[PDB]
This record gives structure tokens, sequence and C-alpha cells, in this order.
């Protein structure tokens, strides 16, 4: 998960 | 500029995000976006043009911002999808399966449902709490994009998921993607803001  | 959800907008020249909802705070004009695409007093452009400047945002922990705009902006009530536009008419949350679509300056307009509410993604910057999962795909560039109901419901502002190396999600299944959004309720509370509607 990543910001987008 | 007009101010449309789903429109690219940069920050301090160099990050892109894409704008989530126009809104007002008593005579101030602004649009809400996600937390982690700037800090306080960052530079917003539009085509270019400087447009506002971050007014406030909360990142990580949770993940939202508004950004508030000059006079010259032009507030509308509507979402961007190509070339025609969804109607904003409020913010009532859906609930888990839902349909719902999103729009961004990368991945366009997307649709899926919601598939959680309450999700906590572990970025490196840290957790960001209370999330709600849709599986509708987004790549890198759509953050703080709008997410909303078919019937013009707003829902929430683009945060993050689960990207692939071709920086997007629409190349899995709709069954493994997990797209991130901030809920909208608590960002108008929190900072006071109404939304623009038609």
């Amino acid at each position: 998960a990543a910001p987008l | 500029a007009n101010i449309v959800g789903g429109i690219e907008y940069s920050i301090n020249n160099a990050s892109l995000c894409s704008v989530g909802f126009s809104v007002t705070r008593g005579a101030t004009k602004g649009f809400v976006t996600a937390g982690h695409c700037g800090t306080v007093n960052a530079t917003a452009r539009i085509g270019g043009a400087v447009v506002g400047t971050f007014a406030a945002r909360v990142f990580p922990g949770n993940d939202r911002a508004w950004v508030s705009l000059t006079s010259a902006q032009t507030l509308l009530p509507r979402v961007a999808n190509g070339s025609s536009f969804v109607t904003v008419r409020g913010s009532t949350e859906a609930a888990v399966g839902a349909a719902v679509c999103r729009s961004g300056r990368t991945t366009g307009y997307q649709c899926g449902t919601i598939t959680a509410k309450n999700v906590t993604a572990n970025y490196a910057e840290g957790a960001v709490r209370g999330l709600t999962q849709g599986n509708a795909c987004m790549g890198r560039g759509d953050s703080g994009g709008s997410w909303i109901t078919s019937a013009g419901q707003a829902q929430g502002v683009m945060s993050g998921g689960n990207v692939q190396s071709n920086g997007n999600n629409c190349g899995i299944p709709a069954s493994q993607r997990s797209s991130l959004f901030e809920r909208l309720q608590p960002i108008l509370s929190q900072y006071g803001l109404s939304l623009v509607t038609g």
C-alpha cells in the first residue's frame, strides 16, 4: 500500500 | 480555472494530484484533496496558473487537506467523467456493497464497489486509519481525486492502494484490488466546509  | 473533481493540479511545481470536491468556507473558495499531496502553504497550480495554497492537512493518521483558492477561481458542483460530468448532489455515505466511481488525472473515471470500511493502510510515512476500501482501479497521480456514487453522493478522496509495477491496479482483477479513500464527512466537519452542489 502506497499513497498516490 | 474551473474547479471540477478529478482534474490535475501540481504542488510546488513538483508533484501532481487530483482535485476532490469544490467547497466553500464562508466567503472562501477551496477544494478538498489528499493530505499526502502537500504541506500547509504549498502552492497549487492548475494548467500552469497559481490557484491557491494548502490551508490545512492531516497526514499520516488521516489523509486529508483543503486548498484555499483565490477569488478568480470558479467552483463547480461537478466531477469529471471523460468529457462529461457527474453532478454533486450531497454527501450521503454509501454502505458496503454499494457501487461507486472515482475520478483522477491518471486513470480517468473508474467504477467498482465498496468492499470494506475502517481499513488501516500502512504507508512508509506511518499508518492511516479509518479508510474505506473499494475495488475501482487507480494509479499514481489519482490521489486526492473524487469518489462518488452515480447518483451524485460524494464519498471521499483518493488516498492510496496496491499499485503494481505499471503504476496502477487496473491490470489486476477487481477481486485483488485494494483502493482506499478518506471519507468526506469528517473532512467537512473538521474544517467547517460546505460542499458545492448542483
